[PDB]
């Protein structure tokens, strides 16, 4: 159906002078986050990117410069950046911890969001949900020199880190970060975030199993809106399949010929015999540099892109994260009293614990 | 890096392979004795509208009657180079032979069709193999007259490629089926007038063009080479009846079919031989290669070095280090030691210590460094404390730390005469 | 020396051809490098703006510590953070009760946690060990003796 | 841009590969980009 947009939230008010709406019960909203980390870490043989070999066709590799060599500096550069990245979000860890797996504090079965003993896997069974939310299309090794070489950090270390994180956030005190521990109880450390927001600690009191159960919930909602659910998460995997989308079409180049004769070695090396030949072979190379300079330059692209979208990452880890960032909705869309991390393959996710005042009146003053 | 002092760090260089240490050539064992010299020796070769045609298969070719030679006038491989012409097995190829001026030679190419090659036989600009051409003035020119044959020079519309018609039509421009020469109703056909006497562009030359039917069945016809054993799992050359190049073969694990040959993975490959006496294996072509970065501590501790290699298992790697086909070569060489984790592969001058440092030297996936020495990684301060009924961490006294932070304002003011 | 004709024009045009590419090459990863860098600068202006010219709030995004002061130093084509910190360094281990039922009613006092139960001595901080004689200001009238979790007295 | 309506340019830009296409992967993300951040920067309130 076809029409032009209900273009928002139709009301309508105007203000009253004294009688005020004031909230007299609450909400907790946390939501979704999805932030690419680090897209894939990937590099060309370019000597056998172009040129598998015949022989001459290395001589005209030496008579067209060092392209190979500036590109593989460009590469080296855009992996250890990916990694930059990667350390400058990760390891903020001063000191790590360790997982006390006793899991029912305040009110709350922690299940699936810090890992498990019990289960092989270290790994977070909501982040293990987000790994069978991927898609996609002994060792590598193609004809094409192509690579995804392996990201330093392990993903299951990745996984300690941020369980590390989750802990020290759920423990440790308000300073967690600059500095070591301070062992606040946790109802008194939530207590204390009622005081960034400003308010009163009584209502903590007054909703313990309350704000509890709203929380769990909350979780297992969470839980509920993406174990099946729809595509509100695959921001990542848009940029893999961008990855993608760029591989495919550099194999896919490799296929054309250039209105030469072929378009692949030996098969060249057949029919020809002499400079024409190697002219032909020029034609080859020229256009295959041009294609992965294209490819690096847009890969340097994404990467400048992403470099931004780790700036926020490694942001919202530090503000967001460590403390109640004050800014507002910067991290979520409520007030943001807490926000817990996860991660993703390529990527990171949090948990953003907002506050929303709720119930909607009419008073004087 | 073009220094004499040099700091730490994995440092990338250019890049390896195996160098490829046999081959495995694969024929099958087809021999007979082509009738180039009936094909090119013979005299019964028809006219041009009656464009001749002989299939070539499961023959021996020499290409060395060709090369070898003075006899022809008008010689030039047109899809191909003649110099590695040898090195190639067809299958069931063609030729068409004729007998023509000295004029047409010239409008004898791919497209160019003119009046005569425009209205008896037709090419297009692609499927194009060689084309041969000489004088026989000494058979076919009787200066009395070649009266006995002829070409066609009328048609409604222009050819189409590889086409033969004898049909003389009474012709007129629409239709009219005629008794000529009434008037507007001629034929088609015309004599040669070849005379013994005539020069270059009009004496009888015997013209044969040369369509090769290549990489279209299993060949049928080879070039004159020796075929070899098999080399299972070796970094090795390949040669087939069209294939050669360099890998790793290996047998299938596949569903073939009887026509088939080829595979071509993502593009343009072929994946994999059905060998031309009965095998049905892979092909990987990829035998172990690609880049490496070396580790050294810098110049102020020593000036010992080891070597990552990239894309390895630890298979080949103390082979060809043994056997000798690795590309950054050494005078300067041992064989001490190889840690074998993070799957890019292989680094020698290693040993894996368990117990984990903070990680200078960071390898590939999770592995790291120190001295040298190498772990996986020490993965941060590890304490191990939890929450608190009431005991409660209290500061009192303290520290200030300044510290730096170190950010660039803006690169270089730079620019460019283009126009120098 | 040895052309004249347009074949040397030929092979000038390929030489035009090819610096002409590797000229641009150059020139686009000039734009890149200036994006990076401009990013990178407007963040530095930012935080010049943010640590040095005020005590910036938001936590750790200066230093790594605590934001005391920041102290702004200019180097060729870049510029140096002096960040004077905080880091609480003396570590305590001491007890609390959070709401106190002094007479008949729960007890918060300051939005400002750990009612010191150092023998209920008194309300400190939320990062140091400080003395302070408790008052009623220092906490609040919250209705009654229902969900309190210390029972001190002698309230003053 | 190159040949506007062609015969030959055609088949010469197919031996060019497929580049067209991939401009468009970017021109389209391009214009991708900039209404989301459209949406972004204004759609904020979604209450009217």
């Amino acid at each position: 159906v076809a029409y032009t947009m209900s273009l928002g939230a139709d009301s309508s008010i105007a203000y009253s002078n004294n009688t005020i709406a004031i909230p007299t019960n609450f909400s907790i909203s946390i939501t979704t986050e999805v932030m690419p980390v680090s897209m894939a870490k990937t590099s060309v043989d370019c000597n056998m990117y172009i040129c598998g070999d015949s022989t001459e066709c290395a001589n005209l590799l030496l008579q067209y410069g060092s392209f190979c060599t500036q590109l593989n500096r460009a590469l080296s550069g855009i992996a250890a950046e990916q990694d930059r990245n990667t350390r400058e979000v990760f390891a903020q860890v001063k000191q790590m911890y360790k997982t006390p797996t006793l899991k029912y504090f305040g009110g709350f079965n922690f299940s699936q969001i810090l890992p498990d003993p019990l289960k092989p896997t270290k790994r977070s069974f909501i982040e293990d949900l987000l790994f069978n939310k991927v898609t996609l299309a002994i060792c590598a090794q193609k004809f094409n020199g192509l690579t995804v070489l392996p990201p330093l950090l392990t993903d299951d270390m990745i996984a300690a880190y941020t369980a590390a994180l989750v802990s020290g956030t759920a423990t440790a005190g308000w300073t967690f970060g600059a500095g070591a521990a301070l062992q606040i109880p946790f109802a008194m450390q939530m207590a204390y975030r009622f005081n960034g927001i400003g308010v009163t600690q009584n209502v903590l009191y007054e909703n313990q199993k309350q704000i509890a159960n709203q929380f769990n919930k909350a979780i297992s909602q969470i839980q509920e809106s993406l174990t099946t659910t729809s595509t509100a998460l695959g921001k990542l995997q848009d940029v893999v399949n961008q990855n993608a989308q760029a591989l495919n079409t550099l194999v896919k180049q490799l296929s054309s010929n250039f209105g030469a004769i072929s378009s692949v070695l030996n098969d060249i090396l057949s029919r020809l015999d002499k400079v024409e030949a190697e002219v032909q072979i020029d034609r080859l190379i020229t256009g295959r540099l041009q294609s992965l300079q294209t490819y690096v330059t847009q890969q340097l692209i994404r990467a400048a892109e992403i470099r931004a979208s780790a700036n926020l990452a490694a942001t919202k880890m530090s503000e967001c994260v460590l403390g109640q960032s004050k800014r507002v909705d910067f991290c979520g869309k409520g007030y943001h009293l807490m926000s817990f991390p996860q991660a993703a393959p390529h990527g990171v996710v949090f948990l953003h614990v907002t506050y929303v005042p709720s119930q909607e009146r009419n008073f004087t003053t | 890096v073009k220094s004499f002092e040099i700091d730490k760090g994995i440092y990338q260089t250019s890049n390896f392979r195996v160098v490829p240490s046999g081959d495995v050539v694969r024929f099958p064992n087809i021999t007979n004795l082509c009738p180039f010299g009936e094909v090119f020796n013979a005299t019964k070769f028809p006219s041009v509208y009656a464009w001749e045609r002989k299939k070539i298969s499961n023959c021996v070719a020499d290409y060395s009657v060709l090369y070898n030679s003075t006899f022809f006038s008008t010689f030039k491989c047109y899809g191909v180079s003649a110099t590695k012409l040898n090195d190639l097995c067809f299958s069931n190829v063609y030729a068409d032979s004729f007998v023509v001026k000295g004029d047409d030679v010239r409008q004898i190419a791919p497209g160019q069709t003119g009046v005569i090659a425009d209205y008896n036989y037709k090419l297009p600009d692609d499927f194009m193999g060689c084309v041969l051409a000489w004088n026989t003035r000494n058979i076919d020119a009787t200066s009395t007259g070649n009266y006995n044959y002829k070409y066609r020079y009328l048609r409604h519309g222009k050819l189409r490629p590889f086409e033969r018609d004898i049909s003389n039509v009474p012709f007129s421009p629409d239709g009219k089926p005629c008794t000529p020469p009434a008037l507007n109703c001629y034929w088609p056909l015309n004599d040669y007038g070849f005379y013994t006497t005539t020069g270059i562009g009009y004496q009888p030359y015997r013209v044969v063009v040369l369509s090769f039917e290549l990489l279209n069945a299993p060949a049928t016809v080879c070039g004159p080479k020796l075929s070899t054993d098999l080399i299972k799992n070796q970094c090795v050359n390949f040669n087939f009846n069209g294939l050669t190049g360099t890998g790793v073969l290996t047998p299938s694990s596949k569903r073939f079919q009887p026509f088939q040959q080829f595979g071509r993975d993502v593009s343009d490959f072929t994946d994999s031989v059905r060998d031309p006496k009965t095998s049905e294996i892979l092909d990987i072509s990829p035998c172990s290669f690609g880049g490496v970065s070396v580790i050294t501590p810098g110049t102020n501790a020593s000036s010992e070095v080891a070597v990552l290699y990239q894309d390895v298992n630890c298979t080949d790697v103390s082979t060809a280090i043994h056997a000798d086909q690795l590309t950054p070569a050494w005078r300067i060489y041992s064989t001490g030691n190889n840690v074998f984790q993070t799957q890019a592969g292989c680094l020698i001058g290693a040993e894996h210590v368990d117990t984990s440092y903070e990680c200078d030297i960071p390898i590939g996936a999770g592995i790291c460094a120190s001295y040298i020495v190498a772990y996986t990684m020490s993965l941060g301060a590890d304490s191990s404390i939890a929450y608190s009924n009431n005991t409660i961490a209290i500061p009192t006294n303290f520290s200030i730390s300044i510290t730096t932070e170190v950010m660039p304002v803006s690169m270089a003011k730079t620019s460019v005469d283009c126009n120098m | 020396s040895r052309l004249d004709k347009v074949e040397a024009e030929v092979q000038i045009d390929r030489l035009i051809t090819g610096r002409l590419q590797s000229l641009q090459t150059y020139v686009t990863q000039q734009l890149i490098r200036a994006a990076e860098i401009r990013a990178s600068a407007n963040l530095a202006a930012t935080k010049m703006s943010e640590c040095v010219l005020g005590q910036s709030k938001r936590v750790d995004f200066c230093g790594k510590g605590y934001h005391l002061m920041s102290f702004p130093q200019a180097a060729p084509h870049g510029v140096v953070f002096l960040h004077v910190t905080y880091v609480p360094s003396q570590e305590r281990n001491f007890t609390t009760a959070p709401a106190i039922c002094h007479e008949g009613k729960a007890y918060f006092p300051r939005e400002g946690v750990f009612v010191f139960n150092g023998t209920s001595w008194f309300i400190t901080q939320r990062n140091f060990f400080s003395p302070q004689i408790i008052t009623t200001d220092n906490t609040f009238v919250s209705g009654n003796c229902d969900v309190v979790i210390g029972i001190i007295n002698n309230t003053v």
